[PDB]
């Protein structure tokens, strides 16, 4: 094939871009806070069907390397694309100068992927909008970068992406604050359950939280300890 | 508004770009009738031109494949010389790779498939002509093979192509039931010449001289095409009868 | 009846008939004329070349182009396509000449053009051209002389004509050919080359135009293709110049 | 009146897809840049388009090597490429020629870079299906021509300017330029005049986290300016407005 | 050039692939052909057609041996079962005959051919073949086994069955004729009997083309003395030898 | 049909396109004077968030 | 109408209308003008800048050590032709030891416009170039049409107002090719050429660029203050 | 020296009353070292056995490469392959590696299920189909083995009288081979059952 | 021109969302139904054909169930054609990773393969979709049985029990007011003989209309065996339950 299918709109746009964007809002939901020493991205997952496995069935953060986490809202079939050079090319960091990758690095390998696809002949650019985290090694600041369709990349104090993006990023601007994050880890797991109960709701069986500490730490949190933080919240609310 | 514009279906099963061509092969208004004699097979064809300032000599509609297998050609001038050569070049790759001289049978196939390919591609025009391959084989004589723009073809007693051929489809017809015997029999060539064309000049309701006649006779390993003079020799000998 | 049919070429319209093809036919009618007069022992080419401004530097373009060293090649309609079609029959012809070192054949010739035009009509992705050619010249089997349409059609001819004063050219050759219809003589053609280009002047009389001529004769020229130059292009400038009064 | 290919005209006897894409460097955030004798100044108003953004690891200045340095508007995924391209293209002449390649050199580079859009022909590989949408502000020093500023737009054309503004505040910013510019004005009063221009067609408020400074000097080679400074020179244009 | 690379089979609005389903229509325009499936051979039958009495049916072939076990014929369009026949024979021998060096399994070649069809459903410049095949065969381990291999690339195993443009009124003729015990004999008895109401115009044992997969015969073999190998077990039945049993209804 | 855009039916074709930023300032001027409006508005800086209206 | 989409759909004028509209591209171009005598060609442009602080933008392109190109058309379509060019001059110094012949050049040059306009996907290429030089046969100017044809004349403009420039050269026709071996006077017989294919816009010491060729001078361009005596 | 000669080992099959039996030695070292004793030679495919000796990247490559088909004519046609296009399938093999070949001898031992009937075949190097009812050896030391086949050898054994007479064949010829000896496996194919028998063969 | 009959298959609608995707989930809601629970002890795979006939050999068909690898066997529910060919894809890769790693290939790994598969023709190559969903029944030793379904947008996701084809929306809320955790073999023998006789369009429910297998741990040596039960033993065990 070599046909265009992005192509300059009469405006000053690209159609397919603006239409991607739409792609990721049809999409389920994705939040980002960090914290003094801790990345939360926490994702809102699908329960409206029923009899779905927990432990077979995929998550919606995927560990690239043991320092970087990427979470993506928008088409759950494309997203997959993205990933799987996304975890080569880790590989490749290793090889070829040595050290691990720096999550801003990673973020720009990313965004040059999702850029590519936006002015090459014979794709559409993907619909699909990344929330990528994680610690550069030997250093502890939390970085936390969202990436777009347009092939753009932001870093971010705190971010969210998916449907009702606008309405969580609102809450967002009211409670975290820029000066001081929340002061521990469990602050801040506190501030991400405290965000997703606005527009997910529906208990505590759809809420997510993948919690990293720096020094290659990785955990999913179990139901159970989610239950606790809604259960707080709801209360002291 | 895209179904008969490339060689896709249609709602109807039907495929009217395959049959534009069909309807573009009796536009130039050239006639032709083949027989199959006892051991030759004799095609006669009309040699129209139209102005003064062509040369006569060059204008044709006989093209010599083989020494077997000649090709007779019926619609536009373009497509016939690209079918000739694709038909030349074909019968030397056989010759090349298995070793004796190509039967007509197998050319006839040949031609068929390249016909086929090109209704099933979408940036291939089909052909639009009809190609009629008169021979003699070794193994299977005297052969007429008919093959036509969509790419089907079938063997025959005798053939006409043109727009006025309704018309000698019905001689050949008659006269093939009336003799019961599906070859026409008379063991000279000369006299099949004779015979085939007295069917032109009773079906088409003309009379014809000599530059309006081109004739190609197959024969036992050789093919020739009668020169104008000699066509004159044939036209006095109907004259007898 | 169905829309479409014209916005390509491998395309049929619902009748048979081509489009582009047969647009390429008009693009043929604006070009100058051109004529060839088919002597016995050669051919003549003769094509008027239009003075279109005072500007132009004259005797230094040229549309009759050689292929090899015996075959002209002369050519009316789009000029850049013209040339193109001429450019692909030296490559053709030279491959010609390295497989089996002799100068290829006029009908070889013929055969090689032609397949070349009609390919060019066979895919919905190139342009047709719009161009038509009269060339010949002199090979060991005596002189030939073809037109080629931009159709991919092309056949023998004793006089062939294009381009606008197409009408008076062909009408004209045939009285030229019931004058001689027993052949006539190659340094002879080239004075009614020039009279049937001064005649066929008048669908284009608004304007004044250069006379080129060229000649392939066996008997002059030892069938060798050269321009027609010096004191003998001026005697037939002179000539028709006698006839048109 | 048509628009239904790829790379065609135009009756006018534009590229089409080109003339689209010069109205997208309107949907720009600016990028000045002041050309004097003692250096050139490169300032962007960087935007915040919410505060829980961090706005200072977004930058929209990028060093090109040393002694060339470039300010980009448009949309910026574009500009990922071709300053790639250029980066790579100014280290093939120092290891081709040992030496520091020109701006005008450079530049030309990269206009060709940008018409290379099409279903793949002539000479010139196409492999992008529309083309870019960024224009560039080249800047730079040569030892040829002393300091040069480029403006390198996505039809494939380069100017050299004194002074040009980019963005979507282009025309309330040039009509400015054009009556404050004079031939010769130091180094430290020009960034204080893109501070002044960039800040009359401000759209939020001038201060350090949505303004960038940036210089080009010889001696010191391509600098960005850290916020420390950037947040001095800011303060020093509302006190010197102060005394007038 | 080429820049057709965009399939011209697109999925349609309200579901189905329309170029499958137009081609469907191209099959039944064409001649009703029918198979019949015994206990010990497999019984094929189709109807000759010709442009006028001056074609001779005597080069004309409608019913072809892909391979000696295993015989194909058609109803649909000609031209497209005239490549699809050789297509058939060819990746026959270059993935069976090449690799386990033997004539591959009925099942197996069925399975080859529905993916030739398949890549004429997908792919740029191309539309669907126009033909539904019986692909009738006798391989050593699923027995007589009948196939019908249609425009849509679907397979279906088959007992008795009819396709073209007399399939609707000789497969219920079908239904209630067979049984569950049938010779290969008593199965042409059938199948002659309903191709028969479905032609019109003559019927003459020149104008029915007809074979069966029966057993097998050394006289077709070519040659005697390896025992190891039987003989072609396709046999084309020749005019003189289907008019008897022409007379037999 | 091309019979009617020939001139002597259509003398001049007179072309209207989207306006600039300084168009777009005179129109909404024009809007805005029959509307309650404070001086701290400057249309300046609200037709340039406007673009390719 | 539908027929201006592309580059293979002829046309009931017997037309393509592409080529047509590329050939307009020529026309919103600026003006140069080229005179010729019969031992040296001279190529007088008119620069343009876009704004005060802009540059002028370079509409002479030395080809070659005795080639000189000038566009009058589409910038980024003049920078491809040029490199071809340049290519095949030296493709010809080194393989044949031979200046390339302008009368050959046209004809190179020719066939690279034709191919993409023959071609789909393609497109013509919008730019005119009048080329001058000095081979063996003396001065040659060409002019190259974006429609691929190439003519030879004794002077030629293209451009905006062009038609003015054509007249001053049709009338100062049969003065200026018996002026030999005198660049002073061919250059300002150029200069008063392109001044009639002005409308408020002059002549100055940034906006004229000459540049010669000659028997006894090998390619120059004159520019800065270099034009400053000719005016 | 050459690259069977590195590694060794034998193979040997025999035929009995319909049942066969294939046998192989342990040994798999290179040059003087011997390595290991317990690296089976037979490999089997559903009821088909193949063993192979030779070079020994090859003979587990081909080992892999025999799975991948024979999984893939499983699935596709629903049985297992008989042994007479098992043949078929070596060889072809073999062929498409004609120019730089495997340097092995694969041997093919089975049972046709449909008429009962014994079958064995051999090869070596690049082709050649080796037709017998009778026997066949492989690898370094086919002089040993070649002559004992012959001799002790009478048709139509008992699958018990068939055990005792390839185990004799098999030690005598192991242990006068300097590149075997070391252990011995004898899968004794009966088409009911196939019982698998480690000897008694002393060790270097 | 060319450009002018491409369909343009693979760009997105105004909705952000892809016409071709949606199209061929439609025309699976046509096609054969196919259920799949996930015991605890087994799956039981069944699915009922699309069409039947009395003449039509009902009894060695197996177009719905195919098995991919020893362990992992599939139910088909969509254009047979596009799945024949996906099919023997998978069967080509489940024996390659088993050739390279001497391993059984986890369910997990060849499903996220063929999912990427049809994938790749949604996001380029200017092709239709293959619309085939696919059902996998598979056992690895990590996480015992797993189940899952692909749609032809190229997602998977994980099932305990699922329906896919026509009746999708009356099968799905049959399952779940039924199923329990502590279910065998055979409780989920009768639920998937019974939501298939809920959805029929058939007077009754017969036997060679359903195609049937199971794969169980229960086979001897604590070995997964995989069974395609014949049309006989189903005709017997559609006695048991009482269906007939």
């Amino acid at each position: 094939y070599d046909r265009a299918l992005s192509i300059f709109s009469p405006d000053g746009h690209i159609f397919q871009v603006e239409y991607a964007l739409e792609a990721v809002k049809r999409g389920t939901c994705a939040v980002g806070v960090k914290g003094k020493n801790c990345v939360v991205l926490g994702c809102e997952r699908r329960s409206t069907l029923k009899l779905q496995d927990t432990r077979i069935t995929p998550s919606k953060v995927s560990k690239i390397d043991s320092h970087v986490v990427l979470s993506f809202s928008g088409l759950n079939a494309d997203s997959r694309i993205l990933i799987e050079k996304a975890r080569v090319e880790a590989q490749s960091h290793r090889l070829t100068l040595e050290d691990p990758v720096t999550v801003e690095y990673l973020t720009r390998y990313v965004a040059g992927v999702q850029q590519r696809y936006t002015q090459s002949g014979g794709v559409r650019p993907f619909g699909v909008s990344t929330l990528i985290a994680g610690f550069d090694p030997r250093d502890d600041e939390p970085k936390l970068y969202q990436t777009e369709p347009s092939g753009i990349y932001s870093s971010w104090s705190a971010q969210t992406i998916g449907r009702n993006s606008k309405t969580v990023r609102e809450f967002l601007e009211k409670n975290y604050d820029r000066k001081e994050p929340p002061a521990t880890v469990e602050e801040c797991v506190k501030l991400t359950v405290r965000s997703l109960l606005e527009v997910v709701q529906t208990g505590a069986k759809n809420i997510e939280i993948t919690v990293v500490k720096p020094d290659s730490d990785i955990v999913a949190l179990s139901s159970e300890e989610i239950n606790q933080y809604v259960t707080q919240i709801e209360q002291e609310k | 508004g895209y179904d008969r514009h490339i060689t896709i279906f249609s709602p109807e099963g039907r495929l009217y770009q395959v049959e534009y061509a069909f309807k573009a092969t009796n536009q130039t208004n050239i006639n032709s009738l083949a027989v199959r004699g006892k051991d030759c097979t004799v095609v006669i064809s009309q040699k129209k031109v139209p102005d003064k300032l062509l040369d006569p000599t060059t204008v044709s509609y006989i093209f010599c494949i083989s020494r077997t297998i000649g090709m007779v050609v019926n619609g536009p001038i373009p497509d016939a010389r690209n079918a000739a050569l694709r038909a030349k070049a074909e019968a030397a790759e056989f010759r090349y790779k298995y070793g004796y001289d190509m039967p007509c049978d197998v050319l006839a196939k040949r031609m068929a498939n390249l016909s086929q390919i090109y209704t099933q591609r979408a940036y291939m025009r089909p052909l639009g002509v009809i190609l009629t391959f008169v021979s003699v084989d070794e193994e299977l004589g005297p052969s007429i093979y008919k093959t036509d723009p969509a790419g089907y073809y079938v063997g025959y007693k005798a053939t006409a192509t043109g727009p006025k051929q309704q018309e000698i489809t019905t001689n050949l017809e008659n006269h093939f039931k009336k003799s019961k015997i599906d070859h026409i029999n008379e063991e000279s060539w000369e006299k099949v010449v004779e015979f085939a064309i007295t069917h032109m000049i009773d079906a088409l309701g003309t009379e014809f001289s000599k530059n309006d006649l081109e004739v190609g006779v197959a024969t036992k390993d050789k093919f020739f095409t009668l020169s104008a003079e000699n066509i004159e020799e044939r036209l006095v000998a109907i004259a007898e009868q | 009846i169905g829309t479409g049919y014209d916005l390509s070429n491998s395309v049929f319209s619902p009748d048979g008939r081509n489009f582009q093809v047969e647009y390429a036919v008009k693009a043929v009618e604006n070009g100058t004329t051109s004529i060839g007069i088919k002597c016995n022992d050669g051919v003549v080419f003769a094509v008027e070349k239009l003075i279109t401004s005072k500007l132009l530097v004259p005797q230094k373009n040229v549309k009759i182009q050689v292929v090899d060293r015996h075959i002209g090649c002369v050519y009316s309609g789009l000029i850049p396509d013209g040339r193109h079609l001429v450019n692909r029959g030296r490559e053709e012809a030279a491959s010609f000449k390295k497989l089996y070192k002799t100068p290829i054949p006029i009908p070889a010739f013929a055969d090689r053009l032609g397949q070349y035009v009609q390919a060019h009509t066979l895919y919905n992705s190139v342009r047709p051209f719009g161009v038509s050619t009269i060339f010949g010249g002199v090979d060991k089997n005596g002189a030939h002389l073809y037109m080629l349409e931009p159709s991919g059609s092309y056949w023998g001819y004793k006089g062939a004509a294009t381009g606008k004063g197409r009408q008076s050219a062909k009408a004209e050759l045939e009285k030229l050919v019931d004058h001689h219809p027993e052949g006539l003589s190659a340094r002879e053609a080239v004075k009614q080359a020039a009279k049937i280009i001064y005649l066929a002047h008048e669908d284009n009389k608004e304007k004044d135009f250069e006379l080129e001529i060229s000649w392939c004769s066996l008997s002059e020229t030892n069938g060798l293709h050269k321009f027609v130059k010096g004191d003998l292009l001026q005697e037939a400038i002179d000539f028709a110049q006698k006839e048109i009064n | 009146e048509y628009d239904r290919g790829v790379s065609t005209f135009s009756p006018e006897g534009r590229l089409f897809q080109v003339e689209y894409s010069l109205e997208a460097i309107k949907l720009g955030s600016t990028a000045i840049g002041i050309a004097t004798k003692e250096g050139v100044v490169l300032g962007v108003e960087k935007r915040a388009t919410s505060p829980l953004l961090e706005s200072d690891s977004i930058e929209k200045i990028v060093e090109i090597d040393r002694h060339i340095g470039c300010a980009m508007s448009g949309l910026t995924a574009d500009a990922r490429s071709m300053i790639e391209h250029a980066r790579t293209a100014a280290v093939t002449h120092n290891l081709y020629y040992d030496e520091d390649i020109n701006v005008e050199s450079l530049t030309q580079s990269v206009c060709d870079l940008a018409l290379r859009f099409g279903e793949g022909a002539s000479g010139e590989e196409r492999l992008m299906s529309r083309p870019f949408g960024v224009a560039l502000l080249i800047a730079g020093h040569d030892a040829d021509d002393g300091y040069q500023l480029f403006h390198a737009e996505p039809s494939g054309t380069f100017y050299r300017y004194n002074a040009k503004a980019i963005g979507s505040g282009s025309e309330g910013a040039q009509a400015e330029l054009l009556n404050e510019w004079h031939s010769s004005l130091t180094l430290k009063e020009a960034e204080l005049l893109v501070l002044k221009i960039l800040k009359q067609v401000m759209e939020e408020k001038l201060d350090e986290n949505n303004a960038q400074l940036s210089c080009i000097t010889k001696q010191d080679g391509f600098k960005i300016y850290d916020n420390e400074k950037t947040a001095e020179l800011i303060k020093e244009l509302k006190e010197k407005e102060a005394a007038e | 050039t080429d820049r057709y690379s965009f399939s011209l089979t697109t999925f349609s609005p309200s579901g189905k692939l329309g170029q499958i389903d137009y081609a469907l229509t191209a099959v039944k325009q064409g001649v009703t052909s029918l198979g019949i499936k015994a206990t010990n051979g497999v019984v094929i039958a189709t109807e000759k057609k010709s442009s006028s009495p001056l074609a001779m049916s005597e080069t004309l072939s409608k019913v072809s041996l892909l391979t000696p076990d295993i015989g194909a014929v058609y109803s649909g369009m000609g031209p497209d079962y005239r490549v699809l026949v050789d297509k058939s024979r060819k990746v026959a021998h270059t993935s069976y005959k090449r690799i386990y060096g033997e004539y591959p399994p009925t099942k197996l070649l069925v399975s080859e051919v529905a993916k030739i069809m398949q890549e004429a459903t997908q792919s740029g410049g191309v539309r669907p073949f126009g033909v539904s095949l019986l692909i009738a065969g006798h391989d050593e381990f699923n027995g007589f086994s009948l196939y019908q291999v249609d425009p849509s690339g679907s397979y279906f195993p088959w007992k008795a069955t009819a396709i073209g443009k007399g399939s609707v009124a000789a497969k219920t003729f079908l239904e209630k004729r067979w049984n569950d015990e049938l010779e290969l004999e008593d199965a042409i008895h059938i199948a002659l009997l309903t191709l028969k109401e479905s032609v019109e115009g003559e019927f003459n044992g020149d104008t029915i083309e007809l074979a069966i997969i029966g057993d097998e015969n050394p006289d077709l073999l070519g040659y005697t003395g390896i025992p190891t190998d039987k003989g072609p077990r396709f046999r084309k039945l020749t005019s003189q030898e289907i008019n008897d049993r022409l007379e037999a209804l | 049909d091309p019979a009617l855009l020939r001139p002597g039916r259509i003398d001049r074709k007179v072309e209207f396109s989207l306006p600039d930023l300084e168009g777009r300032a005179n129109i909404f001027r024009i809007h805005s004077k029959s509307m309650s409006v404070e001086r701290g508005i400057r249309w300046e800086l609200i037709s340039r968030l406007c673009p390719n209206s | 109408n539908n027929y201006d989409g592309d580059t293979v759909t002829f046309s009931p004028t017997g037309r393509l209308f592409q080529v047509e509209y590329a050939l307009e591209a020529i026309k919103q171009g600026s003006v140069t003008v080229g005179l010729r005598s019969n031992t040296h060609a001279v190529l007088v442009a008119l620069k343009r800048n876009a704004d005060e602080l802009s540059s002028y933008q370079k509409k002479i392109i030395k080809c070659d050590e005795h080639m000189g190109l000038s566009l009058a058309g589409l910038a980024p379509d003049a920078r491809v032709l040029s490199n071809y060019l340049r290519q095949q001059c030296n493709y010809s110094s080194l393989v044949f030891n031979r200046k390339l012949a302008v009368e050959r050049a046209g004809h190179l040059l020719c066939d690279k416009a034709q191919k993409n306009t023959q071609s789909y996907g393609g497109r013509p290429y919008g730019v005119g170039l009048l080329i001058i030089g000095y081979d063996k046969s003396g001065a040659h100017l060409l002019e190259f049409q974006p429609s691929g044809n190439v003519t030879e004349l004794y002077g030629t403009a293209i451009g905006a107002r062009s038609q003015g420039a054509k007249t001053y050269l049709e009338r100062t026709l049969d003065t200026f090719i018996k002026i030999d071996g005198n660049p002073d006077e061919l250059i300002k017989a150029g200069v008063e050429a392109i001044s009639q294919s002005l409308r408020d816009e002059s002549l100055t010491v940034d906006n004229l660029s000459i540049a010669i060729v000659g028997k006894d001078t090998p390619f120059t361009i004159y520019d800065g203050e270099a034009v400053a005596k000719y005016i | 020296s050459d690259p069977s000669s590195i590694n060794g080992g034998i193979v040997v099959a025999m035929t009995g009353k319909d049942c066969v039996a294939i046998a192989c030695d342990l040994r798999l070292g290179s040059q003087s070292l011997g390595v290991s004793n317990k690296f089976e030679k037979i490999f089997h495919y559903g009821h088909v056995f193949l063993g192979i000796t030779g070079l020994a990247t090859d003979v587990t490559t081909l080992n892999e490469m025999f799975r991948y088909k024979t999984n893939l004519y499983k699935l596709k046609e629903e049985r297992a392959i008989e042994p007479e296009t098992f043949t078929q399938l070596v060889s072809s093999s073999l062929y498409e590696r004609r120019f730089g070949p495997y340097f092995v001898g694969p041997v093919v031992a089975g049972i046709n299920s449909k008429s009962g009937k014994p079958f064995i075949a051999g090869f070596d190097l690049i082709g050649c189909i080796d037709e017998a009812k009778d026997f066949i050896v492989s690898g370094t030391a086919s002089d040993q083995l070649f002559g004992m086949c012959e001799s002790l050898y009478e048709p139509n054994l008992e699958p018990e009288d068939l055990f005792e007479t390839i185990s004799q064949a098999l030690l005598n010829a192991a242990d006068r081979d300097a590149l075997s000896g070391w252990g011995a496996v004898v899968y004794i194919i009966k088409k009911d059952e196939v019982v698998k028998r480690y000897l008694k063969m002393r060790q270097d | 021109g060319s450009r002018r009959y491409d369909s343009r298959t693979t760009i997105f609608s105004p909705e952000g969302r892809l016409y071709q995707v949606e199209y061929a989930l439609e025309s699976i809601s046509h096609a054969g139904t196919a259920i799949g629970i996930m015991a605890s002890d087994g799956i039981v795979l069944a699915a009922e054909r699309k069409v039947t006939s009395t003449l039509l050999e009902q009894d060695t068909s197996t177009e719905k169930l195919y098995k991919l690898n020893d362990k992992i066997a599939v139910a088909v529910a969509g254009l047979t054609a596009d799945a024949e060919i996906l099919i023997n894809t998978a069967r080509i890769h489940a024996q390659n990773y088993l050739k390279t790693y001497n391993e059984d290939i986890p369910v997990e790994i060849l499903v996220r393969r063929l999912s990427d598969i049809k994938q790749g023709y949604t996001q380029h190559g200017g092709l239709r979709p293959f619309g085939v969903s696919f059902i996998y029944a598979g056992y690895d030793d990590r996480y015992g049985y797993q189940l899952y379904t692909s749609n032809p947008s190229g997602n998977y996701t994980g099932w305990k029990a699922i329906s896919v084809g026509a009746n999708t929306s009356a099968a799905q809320t049959l399952l779940q007011m039924d199923y329990k955790d502590d279910m065998k073999v055979d409780d989920a023998i009768e639920l998937a003989l019974k939501t298939l006789s809920k959805t029929t369009d058939s007077s009754a429910l017969t036997y060679d209309r359903l195609e049937f297998a199971t794969i169980r741990k229960g086979a001897n040596d604590g070995e997964v065996y995989q069974k395609i039960f014949k049309p006989q033993e189903i005709k017997d065990i559609l006695v048991k339950t009482g269906i007939t």
